[PDB]
């Protein structure tokens, strides 16, 4: 799954 | 507001204890009460509001998922009607977040530092309405996403350097964004890969710790890239 | 009840549905509902209540915890005021648990299996109740869950095999508030010692299925008597 | 941590 900045 | 008669410090205080209790329901309703105090939230303020409520909807994005995917398979009304009351929930908790940013946190931001991390909330809040939204208003949801995204984008080119932590996640999100909402894969590939490249030709100028926090966040524009192509 | 309006069978389905999404409060909600339409729970119905709420005061009670110990480092009004925030809130989840075995599940129970679950549910949430009890009720908590416990250690050993789930899950949770409320650590010893060596004779009985679900109980005795001894 | 029944 992609990452987006609030999961680093 | 239930939590109006609590100081502003002690509301920040509590929200700090609930992210050590991993209470982030809690975090998220202190952190709204020191909003609505009225005031102007710092560096570290900002950071406890975006860690609370990312936690928030990341569990009721997480379920949707979950739900969305069983309905599917499955096309009794158990199935819609839960992820339906799922889905009304996130969609409250988005309401919340804009109305925060609207009433007044982005007018009232006055230094590209403050105003870029709250643009940046804003399309990131329309984004997460965006990935229920169905009816007639889903246009409207992507472009509000997008023309927030894109005024943080202009800001922070004009007002930070290209490793700044808050302007690589910003555009880590409005590639994500490009991706998988507006389905502009190259638009989205484009993105990220002029981010890494011109932040790494920029990781000279860093400190040992400013290095650690702009290589941390590269890493997940490099590892979207890899996922991607 | 918020929940009076919903059928049975669509109660449970939902709170199956919450369990794969990790809606676990949505999840009690839905439990809480079906028990109060009134009729016996079926066993998979029991896990499922039982599921539910121990993931609910589970997370209440990791919090205390860490609440707790900072708020002894710490020795504002802060802290305490969210640790009593916490515990308040874990106390009512105690207090519905136990508001719903005692109206009407445990007097309906009329066979040894679902008895002897509602009988050791009754002993955890007193338990849970113990762990944050300080005032003139805490000697009175402690002796309620030891009677509970005690009550269903007694139809346990004349109604199940030494190696049945329910039956080790009960000894367990008794040894560990012999350890931890009771202040009597030999006698959390003793009684792991001889359920794992009673369930380890018993084994031969079993099916592949059964021996895997009593072996996995078995090791949570055996790491127990590791940690304590 | 001790074990409890409900973490298994
Ligand atoms: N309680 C928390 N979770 C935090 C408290 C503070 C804080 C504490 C004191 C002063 C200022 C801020 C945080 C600050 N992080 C940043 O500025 C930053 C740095 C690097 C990256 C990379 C991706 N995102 C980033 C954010 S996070
Ligand atoms: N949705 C869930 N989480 C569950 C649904 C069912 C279920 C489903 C269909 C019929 C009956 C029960 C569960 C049943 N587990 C037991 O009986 C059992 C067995 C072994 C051990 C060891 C420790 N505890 C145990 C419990 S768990
Ligand atoms: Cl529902
Ligand atoms: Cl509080
Ligand atoms: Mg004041
Ligand atoms: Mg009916």
């Amino acid at each position: 799954r992609r990452f987006s900045a609030g999961m680093r | 507001g239930a939590m109006g008669s609590m100081e502003r410090a002690s509301l920040i205080q509590k929200a700090k204890l609930a992210e050590q209790a991993e209470r982030y329901e809690d975090m998220a309703a202190f952190m709204k009460g020191a909003v609505e105090k009225g005031e102007e939230l710092s560096c570290e303020e900002r950071n406890l509001l975006s860690v609370a409520y990312k936690n928030v909807v990341g569990g009721q994005r997480a379920a949707w998922r979950v739900l969305s995917s069983i309905e599917q398979k499955s096309n009794g009304p158990e199935v819609r009607e839960y992820r339906e009351k799922v889905e009304t929930e996130l969609q409250g908790v988005c309401d919340t977040v804009l109305g925060l940013l609207d009433s007044h946190l982005i007018k009232e931001a006055g230094d590209a530092e403050s105003r870029v991390f709250y643009l940046k909330m804003k399309g990131d809040y329309y984004r997460y309405l965006a990935e229920v939204a169905t009816g007639d208003d889903k246009k409207r949801i992507i472009d509000s996403a997008r023309s927030a995204y894109q005024e943080a984008m202009d800001i922070s080119k004009k007002e930070m350097p290209p490793t700044n932590p808050i302007r690589l996640g910003l555009a880590l999100n409005f590639s994500v964004f490009h991706y998988e909402i507006a389905n502009s894969p190259e638009e989205a590939i484009s993105l990220a890969k002029t981010t890494f490249d011109e932040a790494m030709a920029d990781l000279h100028t860093l400190s040992e710790d400013s290095y650690k926090d702009s290589t941390l966040i590269m890493q997940l524009l490099r590892d979207n890239l890899t996922l991607w192509t």
